[PDB]
RNA sequence: AUUGGAUAUGCCAUAUAAAGCGCUUUCGAAGAGUCGAGUUGUUUGCAGCUCUAAAUGGGUGGUCAUCUAA
RNA sequence: UUGACCUCAAAUCAGGUAGGACUACGCGCUGAACAAUAAGCGCAGGAAAAGAAAAUAACCAUGAUUCCCUCAGUAACGGUGAAGCGGGAAAAGCUCAAAUUUGAAAUCUGGCAACAUUUCUUUUGUUGUCCGAGUUGUAAUUUCAA
């Protein structure tokens, strides 16, 4: 049992063309999601900053968007992390209204019956 | 309702309703065929949970296998066999003895309208699933072969993964 | 203490009672419901109240046969 | 006598924590030292440039 | 005072400050520990300083929780709360109540989203400020104690050297309201009458003395928005202290009343705790009172006793109060039996019902809540009979 | 590209829904009995509060009717 | 500019915040109606084999060796111990009542 | 020619309706011959047999933390 | 009695569906040599399986699964031989059972009638009515993140 590299650059490329088809479905957004700043959970990497999974739902409503649309227009959820440092709800919540800075947001026809 | 009661009486399976009833029942399904149609559930609120719902397409069939592989990930197989158009949702115990165990077994007619046309149980119309009790991917069968989150649960290590600049 | 004494029975060396209702001598005198009752039990029902509207819809358009004229039919 | 077998297990942890930040600090000791350790301009090869 | 404070303050009409007030009120906004008469506007001398105090932080409900007002039982921390509520309408602070009895499943997730102004019942709080998380007490600026000396004889002793340790004390203001050393750490008529036919005897007792002045006094604020519901409901017109809930509105009723020589009205022992009792031919208080030695101060027309058969203990301590008594018979069959077409009503309407389940879950809590154990048993009351009383044939489910 | 996105939030401005025939005459019921300004009294009552309206939602379709 | 500042690190300032209660933990608590449920299906379905004859051990108050009963039978004390006070429960209300 | 997701615009909308956030003096159901134990095979789990449970419980980690199976 | 309801059957009763083939990849059962190894048997797809924690960890804590790189030939075992961590690729979340719609089974297959519709006279639907399914529970609702 061997395995060999020889499709290395091919996979490569097909992986850059997977991003461009992604890139014309979705002109407007994005080809990647936004998201959030958290620390390593271990004594080695503990000072580091990477990404998350999502921003929790204390960084969603203290960042003040509603859990629901939050999915919508691309910041995603993770119901599993919480806050327990005041600098961790901090450094989330301003990557949120930063995003929310640059976010343009297309509108969209809206049934309007003519009664009520 | 109803199956809050049912939940907590199914709990007591040596007491004397359930004991009683496990040698009245076993008596009788003895005297049937080895598989066979029922009707309604023999635990109405057991075959509820696993996903069974009152109305057409969905199947029940009862199978006796003797004791002494996995006896109700056995009964899932017989049946489904038994039955070579419907997709086996699930099985559950219902009764055993001395010598063998009582398995109901769930099917879904993929066919039925009724079935193809709801939305919460199309998947099963998906070939993918064709023999599900077959491949080890009912609940049963992703036990028996221990698949879960954990630390309690091949060619990996065999491997020799050259890379092109080695 | 112990006494280190040892039981007689250590491995080193009615059938049919009467029916006993302990739980349920006595009544209940309230309910388990603990949850506040709901508006629907005293509006008029919103099943039907939805089913009017698209039979008005059905009648308005001509879809079903309306009952002064499925009397002269 | 001594710790437990699984509490030298974290021997390790408290000898491994500090290769990261010790590392980290390498790379920018070596880039802070290059800033300073840097040949002055030559006044004299601007002269056709 | 600040502009939202002083534009609310119009709203209930509280404009003159009390006596008490005077000299409470001008120095509680210096923020320094200061430790009044029965039913002496009290109420706005210990919340008027603290509201204030809030703004002055800007006060949010991530902040926390910044005041705690202590009330020694259920019903005076609804005055209070009650008071709160109008007062606060015009700021952006968080206005909240704990106690003992509620939903400690809904007295949590509240507190957990964030409280900064709390009135609390001494046994709550100390469940909360222990076995509670989430909530965020360790940003008190401001705690008040009010009566003392009824908390203490509740039987609040280990309560408050509990409570009170908890409460850090470093940069905050204590309002005092035994005493001394919590502040170191700083003539009568009755009736022999069932449960099941108390309500129907009071019904007809209204009946016969329709063009008489008579004041009925219940134990609980949710009694009065009831039995005005229910009694207006059956064309008997009577005046209540409840209306929706506004102080404005409570005096307005109040002087009505006082001017009308004829009428009915509807208050709890709270409601009427300090206000002047005018001229009344007939005064009656419906539930046993929650501070019998109260009730015969206040006392001291004519007066009349709804008691049950099974709580004439009262009579006995009426005897040890040195008091004179008599007693009042009464035929049970001139009593009007409206009990069939009563609870008919209550199960067809919705909003009766309503009112009637929290006035019986309030009308428990409080009985619940009495300090007289001897007198006044909550076990040695039979439910059953309470719930006729109410316009349930059935006892509704309430959580003890 | 945002320039497009004001034109179109311009062209959906009128977020603000008219009354149908039956709760019109069904607010006008109510308010010429129950006044203009006790909306929970008006929503306490229910020989004319046929639906069991609460507040909030009477108060909704009185501002729904102006205009 | 949304941009991820990844590496060093982003502050050593910290302050514990008081968690919530998440509501999967609330799993195991005993609901009120459950309770009702699971007693009065207790009285109907009856008692096990097994079990009934620890009522009578305890009966005879030879409690030991219901103890050794149950442990033998469920498999470790505390599953034998609620059982013992379920079963002791059952004695009680029964002769109180009859 | 055959289709796909969008835009533009015409018509029809059964909306008396349906959602999100908010506040709660009212509530909050949670998967059994399963987990677990003894014991025997298989290769730690899995399987048979013998018994067989609980409700701040149960599993797993370090009086705590995390998780919420059938 | 009638006749309901339950079971029992039959029919060239209508509408269906299963089998065998392929097998590089894939999911199971099972298996000796020389090792979950060949084989044997069973079941599938354009991928299969897995999957939104009864998962780690002891941290400033992380956060479905899968693959890659490292961790590492390390721990452990006694030569066999990993997993968190970290870094990358990719990312998306969800539906039930346990609630009385109870002021109204609100749900659905099938026959028939017209209306349509098409990769299409070869497809797939709607409306109306009738009959069944269903109250031993089909819809809405809610899934712990609540």
């Amino acid at each position: 049992y061997v395995k060999t590299w020889f499709n290395q650059p091919g996979r490569k490329l097909r992986r850059r063309q997977a991003r461009q088809t992604k890139a014309a479905k979705i002109a407007p957004r994005p080809v990647e999601a936004i998201r959030p700043a958290v620390k390593p959970p271990t004594i080695r990497y503990n000072m580091k900053v990477r990404a998350g999974r999502g921003f929790t739902l204390e960084e969603l409503k203290a960042a003040g968007v509603s859990r629901r649309v939050a999915s919508t227009i691309g910041i995603p959820v993770d119901h599993r992390r919480r806050n327990r440092s005041e600098e961790s709800l901090q450094r989330n919540v301003e990557r949120i209204k930063v995003y929310l800075a640059h976010l343009i947001v297309f509108p969209r026809k809206a049934g309007q019956p003519k009664k009520g | 309702g109803a199956y809050k009661y049912l939940e907590e009486l199914a709990k007591k399976k040596q007491s004397d309703v359930n004991l009683f009833l496990s040698r009245v029942r076993a008596w009788e399904y003895r005297q049937m065929n080895v598989i066979h149609r029922a009707s309604r559930p023999s635990r109405p609120d057991k075959a509820r949970r696993l996903g069974y719902k009152a109305k057409q397409g969905y199947v029940i069939y009862r199978i006796r296998v003797r004791r002494g592989r996995s006896a109700r990930c056995t009964a899932e197989e017989r049946v489904g066999r038994y039955c070579s158009n419907l997709r086996v949702l699930n099985s559950y115990w219902v009764n055993q003895d001395a010598t063998y165990k009582f398995f109901e077994v769930i099917l879904v007619d993929p066919s039925h309208k009724a079935i193809r046309r709801d939305p919460r149980i199309n998947w099963i119309v998906n070939p993918v699933h064709k023999h599900r009790e077959s491949r080890g991917l009912t609940s049963i069968g992703k036990k028996s072969r221990g698949i879960g989150k954990g630390h309690r649960f091949w060619l990996r290590h065999n491997t020799l993964s050259l890379r092109r600049y080695r | 203490e112990i006494d280190a004494g040892y039981s007689s029975d250590s491995s080193t060396e009615d059938p049919y009672p009467d029916y006993d209702d302990f739980f349920t001598n006595t009544v209940r005198e309230t309910p388990l419901s603990s949850a506040p009752e709901p508006k629907r039990r005293f509006a008029p029902s919103k099943h039907e109240q939805k089913r009017i509207l698209q039979l008005a819809y059905a009648i308005r358009k001509g879809r079903i046969l309306t009952s002064e004229q499925r009397a002269e039919r | 006598t001594f710790v437990s077998s699984t509490m030298v297990r974290a021997a390790i942890r408290n000898q491994a924590a500090q290769r990261y930040v010790n590392r980290q600090e390498s790379k920018l000791e070596r880039q802070v030292r290059a800033q300073q350790n840097v040949i002055p301009e030559d006044p004299l090869d601007n002269v056709f440039a | 005072l600040s502009e939202n404070i002083q534009k609310a303050i119009k709203e209930m009409g509280f404009e003159t400050m009390t006596e008490i007030q005077k000299r409470s009120i001008p120095p509680l906004l210096a923020g320094r520990d200061v430790l009044a008469k029965t039913g002496s506007g009290k109420t706005l001398a210990f919340l008027i300083p603290t509201i204030e105090m809030l703004y002055a932080l800007k006060f949010k409900p991530r902040n926390g929780t910044g005041v705690i007002i202590i009330s020694p039982t259920r019903e005076l921390a609804l005055q209070i709360f009650g008071v709160a509520k109008e007062l606060l309408k015009y700021h952006h602070q968080t206005f909240g109540i704990v106690i003992g009895g509620a939903n400690r499943r809904a007295e949590a997730d509240k507190l957990v989203k964030g409280v900064n102004l709390l009135v609390a019942t001494p046994g709550r709080l100390l469940d909360h400020l222990q076995n509670t998380k989430g909530f965020v007490f360790r940003n008190l600026r401001s705690l008040v104690i009010d009566e003392a000396d009824r908390i203490l004889e509740i039987g609040f002793e280990d309560e408050m050297r509990q409570i009170m340790k908890i409460l850090p004390s470093e940069n905050r203001q204590t309002l005092l309201f035994k005493v001394e050393d919590l502040a170191r750490i700083s003539e009568q008529g009755y009736v022999v009458v069932d449960s099941d036919k108390r309500f129907l005897l009071l019904f007809s007792f209204l009946k016969r003395n329709l063009k008489k002045k008579v004041i009925v006094f219940m134990s609980s604020c949710a009694s009065v928005k009831y039995m005005a519901e229910l009694l207006n409901y059956i064309d008997l017109p009577v005046l209540d202290l409840h209306g929706k809930q506004k102080q404005q509105r409570r005096t307005n009723t109040f002087f009505e009343f006082c001017n009308a020589e004829k009428g009915i009205l509807l208050c709890t022992n709270v409601a009427a705790r300090g206000l002047d009792i005018p001229a009344v031919d007939w005064i009656v208080q419906y539930d046993p009172p929650d501070d019998p030695r109260d009730y015969i101060h206040r006392v001291g027309g004519k007066s009349l006793m709804f008691l049950a058969p099974s709580e004439l203990g009262f009579l006995r301590y009426l005897k040890t109060a040195k008091v004179s008594l008599n007693e009042f018979e009464f035929p049970a069959n001139k009593v009007a039996n409206v009990q069939s077409q009563l609870e008919k009503l209550v199960s067809k309407n919705y909003y009766l019902q309503q009112s009637a389940k929290d006035g019986y879950r309030s009308y428990l809590q409080a009985y619940a809540s009495y300090s007289l154990k001897s007198i006044f048993d909550i076990n040695k009351l039979d439910l059953a009979k309470v719930a006729k009383s109410f316009g349930f044939a059935h006892p509704p489910n309430v959580n003890i | 590209l945002e320039e497009e996105a004001v034109k179109k939030a311009a062209r959906q401005s009128n977020k603000m829904l008219p009354l149908s025939a039956f709760e019109h005459a069904y607010i006008q019921r109510l308010i010429n009995k129950y006044g203009t300004e006790d909306f929970e009294s008006m929503a306490k009552d229910v020989k004319l509060n046929s639906k069991l309206f609460n507040g909030s939602k009477l108060k909704n379709l009185y501002i729904r009717m102006k205009a | 500019a949304p941009g991820l500042v990844v590496g060093l690190n982003k502050g050593k300032t910290l302050t514990k915040r008081q968690l919530p209660e998440r509501p999967s933990r609330r799993k195991g608590h005993l609901s009120k109606r459950t309770a009702f449920v699971r007693s009065i299906v207790r009285e109907v379905a009856g008692f096990a084999p097994y079990e009934r004859r620890v009522m009578e051990l305890i009966r005879n108050s030879q409690d030991k060796r219901a103890r050794k009963l149950a442990k033998k039978r469920l498999g470790t004390l505390k599953r034998a111990k609620g059982k013992i006070e379920e079963l002791t429960s059952v004695i009680q209300s029964s002769r109180l009542a009859h």
